[PDB]
């Protein structure tokens, strides 16, 4: 499968509205994910969604499984200080390959 | 939960490098990824369970070993400059749609 993150870098100022795109191509119902990676550490689970129309969320972020538009855009109304890191959109093939395909990631730099 | 070693490594072209991964929750699945700008995270090798190994999307130049359930290692037989990236190991939690938990990672630089 494949995952596309149309945004490589995203610059925003405190409390700005955040949206990081995620479009994909899969071979069936996969489970969509979002991982966050802060400076110096490994990627960590943010949240997931198994069924279409379902919404995953955590720490203020959220995405909605839109199987029709094959998207799972991450959103957070007001980005804080600690949000600045790298976000990866991923699709887990828990029901098939059990392989997790990741996007290219998106670095979020939040200025005061 | 999942620990990797070494955290920092510099090799010379041709050096044989082994990256070690240890999980503590006994999941059957373990994965080795490298993270590169413009590519994010790509699977090199992964393991369905103890004693078995499976090629990922970009296995060339690597080999892995899963002697046990808790340990999965990645080896670069003869390091090349292109292998210069950050390697992340992870175990798969089946109860959460295979939600992964990565180790801190190994920053490898090939001189």
């Amino acid at each position: 499968d494949s995952v596309t993150q149309t945004g490589g870098q995203v610059a925003l100022s405190e409390e700005d509205f955040l949206t990081i795109h995620c479009n994909y191509s899969a071979s069936g119902y996969p489970a969509l994910f979002w991982y966050v990676q802060y400076p110096g550490e490994g990627p960590q689970f943010l949240f997931r969604a198994s069924r279409d129309k379902e919404k995953g969320s955590s720490r203020g972020f959220e995405a909605t499984y839109n199987k029709e538009a094959t998207s799972f855009h991450l959103q957070k109304a007001s980005v804080q200080e600690s949000d600045s890191a790298v976000y990866y959109c991923a699709l887990s093939e828990n029901y098939g390959n059990e392989k997790i395909t990741f996007g290219a990631g998106t670095k979020l730099t939040i200025k005061p | 939960a999942v620990t990797q070693s070494p955290r920092n490594k510099v090799a010379v072209t041709g050096e044989k490098v082994t990256l070690s991964c240890n999980q503590t929750n006994n999941h059957n699945n373990m994965y080795w990824y490298r993270q590169d700008t413009g590519h994010g995270l790509r699977l090199i090798y992964y393991s369905y369970g103890a004693g078995s190994t499976e090629k990922g999307d970009i296995p060339d130049g690597y080999k892995a070993s899963r002697p046990s359930q808790e340990n999965f290692s990645l080896t670069l037989e003869s390091a090349t400059p292109s292998q210069t990236s950050v390697y992340f190991c992870a175990s798969g939690d089946a109860s959460g749609a295979e939600t992964l938990y990565f180790g801190p990672g190994t920053r490898l630089t090939v001189l």
